[PDB]
RNA sequence: AAACUUUCAACAACGGAUCUCUUGGUUCUGGCAUCGAUGAAGAACGCAGCGAAAUGCGAUAAGUAAUGUGAAUUGCAGAAUUCCGUGAAUCAUCGAAUCUUUGAACG
RNA sequence: UGAGCCCGGGUCGAACGGCCUCUAGUGCAGAUCUUGGUGGUAGUAGCAAAUACUUCAAUGAGAACUUGAAGGACCGAAGUGGGGAAAGGUUCCAUGUGAACAGCGGUUGGACAUGGGUUAGUCGAUCCUAAGCCAUAGGGAAGUUCCGUUUCAAAGGGGCACU
RNA sequence: GGGACCGAGGACCGCGCUCUGCAAGGAUGCUGGCGUAAUGGUCACCAGCGACCCGUCUUGAAACACGGACCAAGGAGUCAAGGUUUUGCGCGAGUGUUUGGGUGUAAAACCCGCACGCGUAAGGUGAGAGCUUCGGCGCAUCAUCGACC
RNA sequence: UUGACCUCGGAUCAGGUAGGAGGACCCGCUGAACUUAAGCAUAUCAAUAAGCGGAGGAAAAGAAACCAACAGGGAUUGCCCUAGUAACGGCGAGUGAAGCGGCAACAGCUCAAAUUUGAAAGCUGGCUUCGGCCCGCGUUGUAAUUUGGAGAGGAUGCUUUGGGCGAGGCUCCUUCUGAGUUCCCUGGAACGGGACGCCACAGAGGGUGAGAGCCCCGUAUAGUUGGAAGCCAAGCCUGUGUAAAGCUCCUUCGACGAGUCGAGUAGUUUGGGAAUGCUGCUCAAAAUGGGAGGUAAAUUUCUUCUAAAGCUAAAUACCGGCCAGAGACCGAUAGCGCACAAGUAGAGUGAUCGAAAGAUGAAAAGCACUUUGAAAAGAGGGUUAAAUAGCACGUGAAAUUGUUGAAAGGGAAGCGCUUGUGACCAGACUUGCGCCCGGCGGAUCAUCCGGUGUUCUCACCGGUGCACUCCGCCGGGCUCAGGCCAG
């Protein structure tokens, strides 16, 4: 409050009087009569540079660089180790981009929680939902007086066509701990890459990989980005027979004998 | 998850509401289940508890013992029942306290007006499963 | 450019997602009251003033007496069935005319009147 | 802040407001645009359904994909390719789909009744005292001082007269 | 050697730090527009079986009428409620009332 | 190396930590710093003048300062006497307590607690006006309000009558 | 000939020699006692040696002066706007979605119309990094003579 | 003598209304200084703070005497850029708009000026049996018609309608609606661990004796019970009067705001001496008029609007009112001064100033009884999981202090290096590996056959193996390596 440490009246009491020089509460009749006031170093007094509303708490972003960033994790999410890295229990599950037919996703017979539970254990997302559900518990610190009493993992992202799979999956899930869901036209970096690390277990749909391609093809002033290497693979470039080739004789071991 | 706007997840206030609610708001928080043959004979699960009410103590250092209540403090939210007791320095028994959703309801006063709310209970129960069922 | 009392007079768009929400429930609530009707009236094409931005034209406030004689809507039906009628604006050209008329022929074509009672 | 802490050290309730708006968000009635109106779906997405224009000015921003409500000269006279001094007044008169629009077409095109105004009793047995005196000749008719005190003209009278079916 | 001064440890004191908690504050957002001569805001004095403050109320005074709920209040004392009922309650709602002296204050 | 990190023993009772990023009201010996608490000084300085106290007995666990009797002193009617006005407000009286206050103590107290106590036609107020002040008639002033007090105000009483 | 301190490294590679081997690119072999408070360590005290009370301020430096009874907790380069340098990132003669509008699992995320902000609409001589078919090509940039506005 | 009109008065006459509070935001009046810069002075702070008056849920503004110079736009309000531009400033400190353009929201109207003049057709009262009866106001003008991108009057031919019930619907309150207290362990108490299940458009939150989706309240969606007031409304009763309205045409008309504009002047204000606006004083208008712009273009040509009367929602603001929901906020020296009987105790003559202060325990179960003591209390005893929780109460640091234990001490202590004494301790080791024998006891010796897998030549099973080969144990022997200190 900007009113903080400031509704009080006190003066300073001088120069040569053997106490110090900073204002002190006027009165006489109570503990509050002449206390230090009106100093961040000074009990009920004002903090140093008091807080404001106008902080500038949001960050704007390139549209651009968001683009990049979500093609990024789409990609990472494709990558198979990134999600063991991640920290996503998939073992028993084959097809790192899962592809789950839309004529079982769409509709009452995914609506049913229970059903979209048997769904997730059929195709392999049972330990990830059993992992977030097991690892559920309480926060340490002040959030749990803050509205933030709990915290556990995060699991599958589920990716589906408004159009043709037809929203009601959302509420067939939206129950089950760590599992989200999200439209195909609209993916969130958040949901992509949650704490800035890369690779989140995802389960698409046959509708929802036509319109990642139709999404992607539509996006204005955006093109998928041309990468600064074309192999990535560096043991295959550097080992290739033209570099070894045209490559000059070694000039010494990797732990070479020492003389004197 | 919440949906509605009107409910707050709000710690701070639901602590505030259930600590100074009024007396028949602490009533209805101080419903209590009912027993297996009551849920087969009423479809009811849960219902306020009340003074003629006889429960079955499940939970606390009382094990399994039962007794008919004898008051519903509903200040301290808590219900006395009869014979379970401590005495004190003196001699002189007082009743424990104890918590509805501790006991468990064996034997049901009945009146009229009971009598309206588990038929009330039971009409929403049986309506809402053959919506289900059909 | 700090010399005033800018701490006073300074002012922060923390309700801009707010104001946003509440302006879409206001268009859905004329659209509730007006519910077959569209939400807004049909505005003219008028031409820029200056040579700079002459080469353009936008919507203007309401449409011209005698445009709406030639395109055959009444006055006095015209802010009825949706027109917006502009009294103060004079045509002075054909070319304009001929567009606003062309334009009120098309909101003709396109609308449904409903038979009074 | 005085009259908050007083509030909230009273034992009297607090006087929780509902959340009443002084306008409604959804159409209502018994009406078709009311009986095919989704309260879960937003304006633009409803008039798509209905085959309706929502808003008639310039689009303001990007719509969804599937969105379909936000739209010889001899004299050498520019307005003879828009043809088709006295116009109708109260009415136009003017000229695969979705259902809605074409229910509201049929209801538009309707047949309705008029309900015609009649002619009083007084001006009934004026009109049949003219005639009664004059028989057809609508210039004497109008002429006439002492049953025409009004001196309404003889096109008026024969008007009137043939409204009443005295031709 | 003891006493005294000082160092370290154990236990016990003084004091209220740390950790934990929070029916509180602070900031933002959203719906709505309602004081008073039909006597307001504020001030005062009274009212409980046993109360000083806080709170509620106004000689109908920790309150009456009505509606709803449905078996209490509670620190103690005394009455209830027949429970197959116009009905407990420091209950909730609230459309009817009562509403001391002043205070714009008006013989 | 170091800022520090980890373990054991004791106490305790309800939440907390490592790792990668993010964020900040983020690191103290000083500021005659702020708040609170605690020492040496220190059982030290000190607890004044109003000449003065003593014996027995009583109550009480406890008596220099609580009482009764007896002495020895004092205020000396311009009192250390008896009543009022103003101010205070229950301090008044009886019974009980000895936690705190009465620079020592206390069975004592203007302390604390529980009860009680103020009776008017004749006492005072209530009535009258004094110096003075306010309203009203007017007139200023942007206005809160100011001047104005008998002013160029239609301002107050009383009677009689065959109706 | 006598004594002291040290033993870094960890398959072979090397220089060599007195070459069946070696003192030659860094210590091995033999043996004894103990195997536990014995070595080692932490505290307290003694002993020999060493050793101004901290900070601030002034000055070339001292001295003076100032603050310091002790402890716990609090406590001082922050935020915003406008400029500017460098580093990272995206797009690049273009760039900037978030005024506003459209969706939304609803202050998030996703998408976008028309404007608008800022920026954009010819050589010779000699060097020169880097290539070469080893005959020469010649980035950036520089010195001079240039060409044009 | 009497009666009207005008003006001014009385009444505890009949019926009404204003004052005060609040003031976050809003409309006016009034009005500084600290500060910054500059030889000085204007300027800046700031048309701000303080003071006074007046409203609302918004206020205010508002339907051009506008902006423009274009192909024109078209009431008001707000956001973005315009733009730190124009402009005024010793062209200092500096100050500082607006048109256009993109957007949000959009809605237009009432009078005065005209004679109803073939009819004051208008309205306040108060007496009513609620149907109409009178008292009056008013002609110095109350109705209808009209309000200058208009209009009136005639003629003409088409096209237009008014009331009253009203099922039902929407909004908001309320009633009701899922599933473990199954078994074992720890525990004072499972809400902890393990096992086995269930619900989920509900795994938000809270309570319950410790971390509970399934014990309880609630939480999600659809319905469902009753109630409240507003608006819409399918239909059904009626309608009336030669009543009202729109347009068209024209050998007829067409009224538009004065101590106001403007001129001079003083003050104030603005980026704005064509004075940017405003106010005061003096003078004081016009009717093919007036105002503002454009323009060297040859004369003040052209362009654009009608001032001095009035109303009006929306987009806009908001530290206040009735609530509600939230947070990378604070966590009792923090966060509002106030988490508590805080604007309280207390201080001041008064205006005013203004603190400190949260936590036993799951449950008071807040210690019966005995004994010492005058008593306060102490000691036994008891409650509790705990009194190492006793209402001086969660945990309980340091400063400072007491007791006990050990030690040092000839006019300072403290600190560095290195021993020594005493006390007290962490490590390390307890044997590991490999060969020679015998006893065994078993199961996965080599090779081959089939299947499977794979790095396509490596494995895995099942059979084969039949125990001079494998695999573990025991009773022995030997080798090497093993801790500390040393020669």
């Amino acid at each position: 409050s900007e009113k903080a440490g400031h509704q009080t009246s006190a003066e300073s009491w001088g120069t040569g009087r053997a106490v110090a020089r900073i204002p002190r509460v006027s009165g006489g009749g109570t503990h509050r009569a002449g206390q230090g006031a009106f100093g961040n170093m000074c009990r009920s007094g004002r903090m140093f540079a008091p807080t404001k509303i106008w902080r500038k708490w949001h960050v704007k972003i390139n549209q651009g660089q968001k683009r990049f960033a979500t093609a990024s994790a789409l990609a990472a999410s494709a990558v198979a180790p990134l999600l063991m890295a991640r920290g996503h229990q998939v073992s028993t599950v084959p097809e790192v981009p899962l592809v789950v037919d839309s004529a079982a996703v769409a509709g009452d017979a995914v609506a049913k929680t229970a059903a979209a539970y048997k769904l997730l254990k059929a195709i392999g997302a049972g330990p990830d939902v059993e992992k977030v559900k097991k690892s559920k518990k309480l926060r340490a610190g002040k959030g749990k007086m803050r509205g933030r009493r709990h915290r556990q993992r995060r699991g599958p992202l589920i990716v589906y066509s408004p159009e043709h799979d037809g929203k009601e999956l959302v509420k067939g899930f939206r129950n089950i701990p760590g599992v989200e869901t999200c439209p195909v036209d609209a993916l969130n970096l958040l949901q992509l890459a949650p704490g800035g690390h890369l690779g989140r277990f995802i389960v698409w749909t046959s509708a929802a990989i036509k319109q990642l391609d139709a999404v992607y093809e539509s996006k204005k002033g955006f093109f998928l980005p041309a990468n600064i290497v074309s192999q990535a693979d560096l043991s295959r470039l550097i080992n290739s027979t033209e570099i070894q080739s045209v490559l000059r004789a070694p000039k010494g071991e990797a732990r070479t004998k020492r003389a004197c | 998850m919440k949906v509605r706007p009107t409910v707050s997840s709000s710690r701070r206030k639901a602590r505030k509401a259930h600590f100074s609610a009024p007396s028949s708001v602490r009533r209805v928080i101080m419903s209590a289940p009912l027993s297996k043959e009551l849920r087969e004979k009423y479809n009811v699960r849960s219902i306020p508890i009340r003074k003629g009410d006889e429960v079955q103590i499940v939970r606390g250092a009382h094990k399994d013992k039962e007794g008919k209540v004898t008051s519903v403090y509903r200040l301290k939210y808590v219900i006395h029942v009869e014979r379970v007791t401590r005495e004190k320095a003196t001699g002189q028994t007082v009743p424990i306290g104890i918590h509805p959703s501790n006991v468990v309801i064996t034997k049901l006063h009945l009146d009229k007006d009971r009598e309206n709310i588990l038929a009330r209970i039971k009409a929403g129960r049986e309506q809402v499963a053959k919506a289900k069922g059909k | 450019h700090f010399r005033k009392h800018w701490q006073r007079r300074v002012r922060c768009h923390f309700d801009q997602p707010g104001k946003k929400v509440t302006r879409r429930l206001a268009r859905r609530a004329k659209a509730a009251a007006l519910a077959p009707r569209p939400v807004d009236k049909l505005r003219p094409i008028v031409r820029c003033p200056t040579v700079k931005y002459n080469r353009r034209t936008r919507l203007g406030r309401g449409f011209t007496l005698e445009e709406l004689k030639a395109a055959g809507i009444p006055r006095l039906l015209a802010p009825t069935i949706g027109i917006a009628v502009d009294h103060r604006r004079k045509n002075l050209s054909e070319e304009s005319l001929a567009a606003n008329v062309q334009r009120l022929k098309d909101y003709k074509a396109r609308l449904i009147l409903f038979p009074r009672k | 802040r005085e009259l908050q802490k007083r509030k909230r050290r009273s034992s009297r309730p607090t006087i929780r407001m509902p959340n009443r708006r002084k306008k409604a968000l959804n159409p209502a009635g018994n009406n078709i645009i009311a009986k095919s109106w989704n309260k879960k779906e937003t304006l633009s997405q409803n008039y798509t359904r209905f085959g309706l224009v929502a808003k008639l000015g310039k689009a303001t921003g990007g719509t969804a994909p599937g969105n379909k409500a936000l739209l010889s000269e001899s004299d050498a006279v520019p307005q003879q390719q828009q043809q088709e001094n006295h116009i109708r007044q109260h009415d136009l008169e003017l000229e695969s789909k979705p259902e809605v629009l074409r229910a509201l077409e049929r209801e538009a095109t309707r047949p309705v009744e008029k309900t015609v105004r009649h002619q009083s009793e007084r001006e009934r047995e004026w009109l049949q005292r003219l005639v009664d005196k004059h028989g057809d000749d609508v210039a004497a008719m109008a002429r006439d001082r002492k049953l025409n005190p009004y001196q309404q003209t003889a096109s008026d009278i024969k008007r009137r007269l043939k409204k009443a079916g005295l031709l």
